[PDB]
């Protein structure tokens, strides 16, 4: 029965609830995704407000939507779970009716649509979540990375970041990512990604979690150690000078 | 004072006024002008159409509801679409179910009732458009004036919109004259045009400006736009 | 009639006369050839002076009368005493609107001061017919001739009880689905009188 | 937060203002009523005040015939009283249909009280501004008086009064019952009980009544009925002999 | 028209307080004192019959109600809210239990059921909490005797003895001193009578007091003989006379 | 507070008026109608240089003979486009013909005022008006090339040329002066390009502006960057003359 | 109209925080503290009782430790009644999963479902959130012993040791100090009780003020055993540890 | 505090429902209409204001029939009155369908009363902005009723509402005092036209049109008919006569 218009225009043409949803995103951990020539890497900083967690179980920040597409987010954890489930279900429904898994653009368009619907339906508040969705289209090798926000707007990015301090790391990427020589290797792509999160995370190994996604359902979550090896090699292309 | 008693149509003021309805009556007052007048054989609607820029079309004001009924609008157009659509349906029901043409008096009664429902319940909003309905039924020619408050009145002639009071006086004077233009369609129209031209100010009525509709004895509701109103300026 | 349910069979009639109207009925219900109840009461009160004779399905007619009694009790509470024509309309509304699932032949008889006695018969389809007297029930077929020949308008109470007593005994005689005692309910300005007649009397008439 | 006085939610002191205000409304009509029980009857008296001369005196009543057996007198605005009346009539009839016997006065009272309680708890329904005194001669209980209010409260009474001068009447009645030591008027005819009733309302309000100033209802075994003007006068004419 | 009130009327205030529940607890505080004492072979629930006039018939207002033949309830707060809660409790005892398992529910579960109805009024759209606290006393084969208190929030807790309403604080105090786990029912009734005496303002007698016990099975109150598995209800309301006889041995 | 379908003292629906303000903060969209086709051009306006511009969809195909440009809260237009496409196809199914452009537009505008909280009249569930406006352009055999501006008020006007978005007052002004009953498709493309160039914040190039047209012969075609760049170049040269 | 009285329980503050969620958290911060400590061979759940007395029956009580399955139990911090509503739906989801797959429900699955329910009251419906935070102690064949926690926002996380309710900052600081990855259950019990002993808002920690539970896999059996300590068992374990 | 008058069903501290009372004000700003009960019928009359000469004379009928024996006239917001009559019609039909006999006047009154009162129970609906005078002939007599926005109604000997209500009620009290015997429908028609004319003085700035109708066992057969032709002019003349 509850259908009060919670998202409405104010005198200046802004939808407050959608704008306040962006603020909740600004408060979430940073997430970044940059794409290589044959890969897409997703980095996420870990919430350090409280520590003594059990890393094994705790809901990871990067989630598999299907064997070839993943989604990371910044915003209300609880809210992200609702978007993730609907995307997973739509991913299986698409396989069932079209006899082909979703392209990344389609999946993005679907999640984005769900977010927009919550901006103009009665009785519900928008999702305090922005997402990064990446993977590869079936039988294709060109990497894809898309970003969606609470308004439901979406688009693709060579590299992009969301979350707290995203403004700062966005700047780093804006002048360290060249579309003439995008990180031609998994190694250098992860490097650049780590470099970017380092400019904000403040010297922390376990503080960063990377996930590398290659063509044909090859997705691997690098280990604390494998990343640490990157932080070290990075503090070298900073200390030798 | 006001923001206390003017937030919902469901609220009566201390003096017994319904502000939302009154605010609805205002949107009509900023709409372009339209005139309605009838003799004992024809009823005509003349309406001044208004544009947004000199690069746009002139929004239609007249809508045919059946072969024997139609109306001109002033105010929120979408609302006119909603209401004329209801009229189209009711007219249709009468023909299909009873093989009877809907009486204008009946059409008016139905419009009143539809508008009233939107003035007694919370969450809704009154319609913000006025309509002049003309039709020729079993009792002759008719002109009706519909207001969003739900008040429908049958008249000899009238006008609504900005500066309506101008044409409303010409007709109020010309009554004895036009009520007798029987068997002469073009005259009635001319009378209507003369009436409408008493509420002008901005420009003179042109071929892109005028819109006339006529219905009567052996004339099914027909709308004359642009090209064919040249002979009335 | 549903398979195996109790049937009223019956010989029922309602006759108007000078002082008012009288309802009469036999008292047998059956399930096949077994007499489930040999002393039933088919004269049902739906209002102080508005009664009915029931025939067809025992279940259906009881359900319907129970509902009518309620509608008239509520009507009374709000608008005062209901006319017999109103009581009939309620019965009809139920019988007609539910014709596919019911088997109710009902005769409605009542007494008013403005209208004197009135009789309405609601046959199987739910149509309503006002008449000077009506007969129904499975036993009614056997007395169409007798009743048409002997009924007179404006008879006296004594005469009407006799007419109803003779007709029903004949009906009971020929119809295996009718029998028992003959019950009558006299509805006049004076009140409501209940009469009962046993076999040893009516059988040898 | 401050709207706790417009809808039925608790005020910081645990009060339901809307219910309190519904109680003030029951006095809007400035009419007083009382009910007493005879040995085998229950009488309710209610003042009748017809101001405007343009009115049809026969249609101004606050006493309702709920069922063949139950009568109800209402203290409060007429539209709410008639709303309550219709519902009580529907409930009594439904009860008889479903359960096979006439609904008792006290059960109807309880049912009507439960309904009021709901308006007290759900914010969308407003309380009805009325007090309902149901009376009858119950088949199990005898003469009965059960009265309900906007709070959803109800209870049975030996005798009761309601209206602006409720306290004076109640005290007069309490005094009579303390003096006599019984829970009912020891008279055999409802006529005398009606007389007692009127006498004590006169004594208590310090006012003299004429036939068109009272409204009377009597409940006896198997029936409840209102008295006509002329019956009331026979009553008045008879009281003008003890006093 | 229509209940467009589909939102909560009880919400969390900045301090983490649920306004409406606190206010309902206050309403309860102004109510007449009711208590319950749990003995080794029974439980007693008692309350005072605050008659709002002497013309009113106190007996026709049962503040102590039987919910099932082995369970009774008393309260403090808004009488009408209680009356509807009793109706609903008596009903749920049948719908969520007797019609499923063929036996009346155990005290804690009936309590849990009443408590749930109360919680929903604390969160469901368009309603205010109930302004009452109940003391439910009962018995069941597997748990013996118990006494529970249910608050407007829907929280319930078991007690050895407790009191609620107006003089609850002083009463709980008197109870803490007199209570011990070797009390026979008669002694609890006695203590209940004493405890109630200090809460009561004027006349204290069988006609102004309501006391009910949950004790031994009463065959004389079954209504029939022949089936030996059901031996009678354990709930019994003490009569006006039964209370006075015990008041004299004060 | 105050209702969503409330009328102001001036007889304007608050939400609708506030909706039109959000539209003034969106990228410019320009459509120009000639007798050889209708051109629609839009300003991409990316929020940062890392955004792959081609993923910015502001000109969409409704059907082979109808295309449309948007401006405002672009996400709100996705449900609108969906309805527009479904309406055009459904009409083809029911009538074995192309839907008229006016009809397509009217159908779209019928959605507009369908917002509110139980607004007594019919069932309108959408908590607020759309925050985007559309330029609908197309061709049909009865009325030829047409361009329509569909607003959240539910009203739509046919225009010979029209600009919507942040730079519309300025752009509309240039349009008023540059449009004439005998423009060519190429002339139109140029003007859209020129006017877009004027009101945009950034320098107009083939990566931040998009052209498209709709013609009887080829239907709706979004101009690929290469075709547009040649046009932008062709512009720099025509302007640098006098 | 009715809008007037609507508190708007599911809106964002200008800072992107959920009013009602933040406020419920505050309510929760006044509830008896509950602690859950995960060992290599078991899990301990301990809770301090709120609103008590000399007359409260402790034997027949449970207001903080509830069994959801024979393998999963929770500790409650917040409104007991709100908790009971959620608990009953969790107990049903568990049985729903068992019926469907014929395997006991994995702990995280049950936890995420409960959290999603809480999240719902957060995004739609217009009803107030549930003022409850849970500590779930459970075992399953995929991850073994697990400890989770969920709060009014519907967010949940996993822990080696955690506390909810009053004085969490204080308790968490103490746990983080004495906790070691290789702890044995007997050790965790002590730690649990010690921590409570120092964070209590009351005089001294006594048996009548606690609820205690452990989920161990007794080596002389196989089925995991959930033990909800009875009054006399809490008094006993309290002496051995040295609180008296 | 204040605000008790912004939402319908709300009781003010003095037990009044302010929104209903403001409805009454909309009634007092409207045309006067009356009703006179006679020895075997009822007569209704209403003043219709002539906003301008463009109004086709005698076409905007205001009095309405219900079934075939009830007349209804009201003052205030005309549309609300129509709404009320539409319901009355559905209510009268319902009664006839189930009970066969046309709806008794007292029963019809209550049907209208209950619906109007229903609109004072919730804040989601606005009360009726009209007072309705209606009545007719049934099984036992003529009946005249007047219903207010509160849903209040009673039976009358004469009734009037609208701006000139006082003058009308004044003249009505005269008639009832002088003719206790009853008044022939004929005389009542005349007297009604008079009362409206006199009452018209309470709004003497606009020209008017008289509308009368009646229901009489002897003149119309217990059916409602409008006063047309000879009979109307006779009443119009008798009016302009007794004015000076
Ligand atoms: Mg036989
Ligand atoms: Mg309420
Ligand atoms: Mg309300
Ligand atoms: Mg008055």
């Amino acid at each position: 029965g509850y259908d009060r218009a919670l998202s409405i225009f104010s005198p200046d043409g802004h939808i407050f609830q959608v704008e306040y949803a962006l603020e909740a995103v600004k408060r979430g951990t940073c997430a970044v995704g940059v794409k290589g020539k044959n890969c897409v890497v997703l980095g996420c900083e870990r919430r350090s407000t409280l520590k003594l967690q059990d890393t094994r179980i705790t809901p990871s920040k990067v989630s598999k939507i299907d064997s070839h597409v993943v989604l990371s987010f910044s915003g209300l954890n609880a809210d992200s779970r609702i978007l993730i489930e609907k995307a997973r279900v739509e991913a299986q429904s698409h396989r069932l009716t079209l006899e082909d898994p979703v392209t990344v653009e389609y999946l993005t368009r679907y999640v984005a649509g769900v977010q927009q619907r919550y901006t103009q339906s009665g009785g519900v508040r928008p999702f305090g979540v922005s997402t990064l969705i990446a993977g590869f289209d079936p039988r294709d090798d060109e990497p894809k990375l898309y970003q969606t926000e609470p308004s439901g707007i979406y688009s693709s990015w060579s590299a992009q970041t969301i979350g707290r301090n995203s403004k700062t790391v966005r700047e780093f990427l804006e002048k360290n990512y060249d579309r003439k020589e995008p990180p031609a290797t998994v190694e250098e792509c992860v490097k650049l990604t780590v470099r970017s999160l380092l400019e904000v995370v403040q010297t922390g190994a376990k503080n960063i979690e990377i996930t590398v996604v290659k063509p044909d359902s090859d997705i691997v979550a690098l280990s604390s150690e494998e990343i640490n090896q990157y932080v070290t090699q990075i503090e070298q292309e900073k200390q030798e000078q | 004072f006001r923001n206390n008693y003017d937030g919902d149509t469901v609220t009566f003021s201390p003096t017994g006024r319904l502000f939302q309805v009154e605010y609805a009556l205002e949107a009509i007052k900023q709409g372009s002008v339209t005139v309605g007048l009838r003799s004992n054989t024809h009823a005509v609607l003349v309406a001044l159409k208004r544009n947004a820029d000199e690069l746009s079309s002139y929004q239609k004001k007249i809508i045919k509801c059946d072969e024997h009924m139609g109306l001109s609008l002033a105010g929120l157009a979408p609302d006119a679409r909603v209401l004329s659509n209801y009229l189209r349906q009711q007219c249709n029901y009468s023909s299909l179910v009873f093989n009877r043409k809907l009486a204008v008096e009946r059409a008016g009664h139905l419009l009143c009732d539809k508008a009233q429902k939107n003035t007694q319940s919370y969450g809704g909003r009154p319609y913000g458009v006025g309509l002049l309905i003309i039709g020729y039924d079993k009792s002759g020619a008719h002109l009706l004036e519909f207001q969003p408050s739900g008040n429908v009145t049958e008249l000899y002639g009238t006008a609504i919109g900005a500066r309506s009071q101008g044409a409303k006086t010409y007709l109020e004077r010309t009554l004895d004259t036009f009520i007798k233009i029987d068997g002469n369609p073009d005259e009635l129209i001319k009378a209507g045009v003369e009436a409408i031209s008493q509420s002008l100010r901005d420009e003179s009525l042109t071929v892109d400006n005028l819109s006339i509709a006529i219905v009567g004895k052996d004339t099914p509701f027909t709308i004359y736009d642009g090209e064919a109103v040249a002979k009335y300026i | 009639l549903k398979k195996g349910e109790v049937s009223l069979g019956a010989s029922i009639m309602a006759v108007t006369f000078k002082d008012g109207v009288i309802l009469g009925a036999d008292s047998r219900t059956t399930t096949g050839a077994y007499i489930a109840n040999r002393v039933t009461d088919k004269l049902t009160r739906v209002h102080d002076k508005i009664w009915c004779c029931r025939s067809g399905s025992a279940a259906d007619t009881q359900a319907i009368a129970d509902i009518v009694q309620y509608h008239l009790e509520l009507y009374t509470s709000q608008y005062g005493t209901p006319s017999t024509e109103t009581a009939a309309s309620v019965f009809k509304e139920l019988c007609y609107e539910n014709k596919d699932n019911l088997t109710a032949g009902i005769i409605v008889a009542g007494y008013d001061d403005k209208n004197k006695g009135e009789v309405y018969t609601i046959p199987l389809g739910g149509s309503v017919h006002k008449l000077p007297y009506a007969i129904a029930g499975s036993g009614s077929t056997f007395i169409y001739g007798y009743c048409d020949k002997n009924f007179r308008e404006n008879m006296s109470k004594e005469e009407t009880v006799d007419f109803i007593k003779h007709s029903l005994s004949q009906a009971i005689k020929w119809d295996g689905s009718s029998g028992g005692v003959i019950r009558m309910v006299v509805l006049t300005a004076a009140g409501v009188e209940r009469l009962i007649f046993y076999p040893d009397e009516y059988e040898q008439l | 937060a401050g709207y706790d006085r417009h809808i039925t939610i608790f005020s910081p002191e645990g009060r339901l203002y809307q219910v309190e205000y519904a109680f003030k409304a029951t006095n809007q009509t400035n009419i007083n009523s009382l009910a007493v029980r005879g040995k085998d009857c229950t009488v309710v008296i209610s003042q009748k005040k017809v101001p405007d001369k343009l009115l049809d005196p026969t249609t101004v009543s606050y006493i309702f015939c709920i069922s063949r057996t139950i009568g109800m007198v209402v203290n409060g605005p007429i539209p709410d009283a008639r709303n309550a009346a219709l519902r009580a009539k529907a409930e009594a009839a439904e009860f008889r249909y479903k359960y096979g016997y006439d609904m008792p006065c006290d059960v109807l009272a309880k049912r009507m009280a439960n309904l009021s309680q709901i308006y007290t708890q759900r914010a969308y329904m407003r309380p009805l501004g009325v007090i309902l005194t149901f009376v009858s001669v119950d088949e199990e209980l005898g003469p009965s008086i059960y009265k309900t209010d906007p709070a959803g409260y109800y209870v049975g009474y030996k005798a009761t009064a309601t209206g602006p001068k409720q306290q004076e009447i109640t005290t007069n009645l309490e005094n009579h019952f303390k003096k006599s030591k019984i829970d009912h008027i020891n008279e055999e005819s409802w006529e005398k009980v009606v007389e007692f009733a009127i006498t004590h309302m006169i004594d208590a309000l310090g006012t003299e009544f004429s036939k068109n100033d009272l409204e009377v209802g009597v409940a006896t075994k198997d029936k409840f009925f209102t008295l006509s003007a002329e019956n009331i006068e026979e009553r008045l004419v008879a009281i003008a002999e003890q006093d | 028209m229509t209940d467009r009130y589909s939102f909560s009327l009880t919400t969390f205030s900045p301090s983490g307080k649920l306004g409406q529940i606190d206010y309902a607890l206050t309403a309860v505080k102004q109510g007449v004192t009711s208590l319950g004492i749990k003995a080794t072979n029974g439980v007693v629930i008692a309350t005072e019959k605050k008659s709002s006039s002497p013309l009113a018939m106190s007996e026709t207002l049962s503040k102590v109600s039987l919910l099932t033949p082995d369970i009774g309830a008393v309260y403090s707060g808004m009488g009408p809210d209680y009356r509807v809660l009793v109706d609903k409790s008596r009903k749920v005892a049948h719908t969520s239990y007797k019609r499923i398992y063929g036996e009346y529910p155990p005290t804690k579960l009936l309590v849990s059921e009443v408590a749930k109805i109360m919680q929903e009024a604390t969160q469901s759209g368009g309603v205010r909490p109930f302004g009452v606290s109940l003391l439910i006393a009962g018995h069941d084969e597997f748990n013996g005797f118990s006494l529970y208190q249910v608050d407007p929030s829907g929280s319930y807790f078991p007690w050895k003895a407790t009191a609620i309403g107006k003089g609850s604080v002083a009463a709980k105090t008197f109870l803490e001193k007199r209570w011990n786990d070797e009390l026979e029912l008669e002694d609890a009734i006695h203590i209940a009578l004493l405890t109630l005496k200090e809460s009561v303002e004027g006349e204290f007698n069988g006609d102004t007091i309501e006391l009910a016990i949950i004790g031994d099975e009463n065959p004389d109150l079954l209504g029939y003989t022949g089936i030996p598995t059901d031996k009678g209800p354990r709930f019994r309301k003490l009569t006006s006379q039964e209370i006075n006889d015990r008041l004299e041995a004060l | 507070d105050r209702g969503v379908s409330t009328f102001s003292p001036e007889g304007r629906l608050f939400q609708v008026e506030y909706s039109l303000e959000a539209i003034k903060l969106g990228s410019t969209a320009i459509g120009i109608a000639t007798k050889e086709g209708v051109v629609l051009g839009v300003e991409k306006r990316a929020t940062s240089p890392l955004l792959e511009s081609d993923s910015i969809e502001k000109i969409v195909e409704i059907d082979r003979h109808i295309g449309c440009a948007m401006s405002g809260l672009t996400a709100d237009a996705r449900s609108m486009i969906e309805h527009a496409r479904t309406a055009a196809v459904t009409h083809n199914l029911y009538y074995d013909e192309d839907i008229n452009v006016e009809s397509l537009t009217q159908s779209v505008c019928d959605l507009a005022l369908r917002f509110g909280e139980g607004a007594s009249g019919e069932e309108r569930l959408m908590s607020r008006p759309f925050g985007v406006a559309l330029l609908i352009a197309g061709h049909d055999a009865d009325d030829g090339y047409q361009l329509f501006h569909a607003e959240p008020s539910g009203t739509f006007y046919r225009y010979n040329a029209k600009a919507i978005g942040s730079g519309s007052e300025g752009a509309q002004a240039e349009l008023l002066n540059e449009w004439h009953s005998s423009l060519t498709l190429k002339e139109a493309e140029l003007l859209v390009l020129k006017i877009l160039k004027q009101v945009m914040e950034e320098k107009l190039d083939e990566n931040n502006a998009q052209l498209s047209c709709i013609t009887k012969q080829d239907g709706f075609k979004i101009y690929d960057n290469e075709k547009t760049a040649e046009l932008i170049k062709e512009l720099k040269e025509k302007e640098a003359a006098e | 109209g009715s809008r007037r009285y609507d508190s708007r329980t599911t809106i964002f503050s200008p800072e992107g925080r959920l009013y009602q969620v933040e406020y419920a958290l505050e309510s929760i911060s006044h509830a008896g503290t509950a602690i859950g400590i995960m060992a290599s061979d078991g899990i301990v759940l301990a809770a301090e009782r709120k609103v008590t007395s000399t007359l409260l029956e402790q034997d027949t009580s449970t207001e903080k430790l509830y069994k959801l399955n024979d393998k999963i139990a929770v500790a409650v911090a917040g409104l007991t009644a709100d908790a009971e509503i959620l608990i009953n739906t969790a107990r049903i989801h568990a049985q729903n999963y068992l019926k469907t797959y014929n395997e006991d429900i994995p702990v995280e699955i049950l936890v995420r479902r409960l959290s999603d329910i809480k999240q719902g009251y957060t995004q739609h419906g217009g009803l107030r959130p549930f003022g409850v935070s849970f500590i779930y102690a459970g075992y399953d064949d995929r991850y073994g012993y697990q400890l989770y926690t969920s709060n009014p926002s519907g967010n949940y996380t996993g822990w080696k040791a955690i506390s909810v309710g009053a004085n969490t900052s204080a308790a968490q600081t103490l746990l983080q100090m004495d906790y070691k990855d290789d702890m044995k259950v007997d050790d965790a019990i002590e730690l649990a009780l010690k921590t409570l002993s120092k964070t209590t808002d009351s005089s001294a920690l006594t048996y009548d003020r606690l609820e205690f539970a452990t989920i161990r896999k007794g080596a002389n059996d196989g089925e995991v055993y959930q033990k909800i300590f009875k009054p006399q068992e809490i008094k006993d374990i309290l002496v051995k540890t040295g609180i008296t | 505090g204040t605000g008790y008058d912004l939402s319908n069903s709300v009781f003010s501290p003095d037990g009044r429902n302010f929104q209903v009372e403001y409805a009454v004000k909309a009634v007092e700003n409207g045309t006067t209409s009356i009703g006179i009960k006679c020895n075997d019928g009822v007569v209704f009359a209403v003043e219709k204001l002539i906003t301008s000469k463009l109004l086709v004379p005698q076409k905007n009928v205001k009095i309405q029939v219900v079934d075939r024996h009830i007349g209804c006239v009201y003052s205030g917001l005309i549309p609300d009155g129509r709404h009320l009559v539409n319901r009355g019609r559905e209510e009268a039909a319902s009664f006839k369908k189930l009970y066969k006999t046309p709806i008794p006047i007292p029963a019809f009154a209550d049907r209208l009363g209950q619906y109007v009162q229903a609109h004072t129970l919730y804040n989601s609906v606005r009360p009726f902005g009209v007072s309705t005078i209606f009545g007719g002939v049934d099984k036992n007599g003529a009946h005249l009723y007047m219903l207010e926005p509160s849903g209040s109604y009673w039976g009358y000997k004469g009734a009037a509402t609208g701006k000139g209500r006082q003058s009308a009620k004044a003249e009505l009290e005269k008639l009832v005092d002088h003719h206790p015997e009853g008044l022939s429908a004929r005389e009542a028609v005349k007297q009604a036209a008079k009362i409206i004319y006199l009452a018209h003085e309470d709004n003497k700035e606009k020209d008017f049109e008289l509308e009368i109708s009646w229901c009489s066992l002897s003149e119309t057969n217990g059916l409602h008919k409008f006063v047309k032709g000879d009979l109307l002019q006779e009443a119009i003349d008798f009016a302009q006569k007794e004015i000076n």
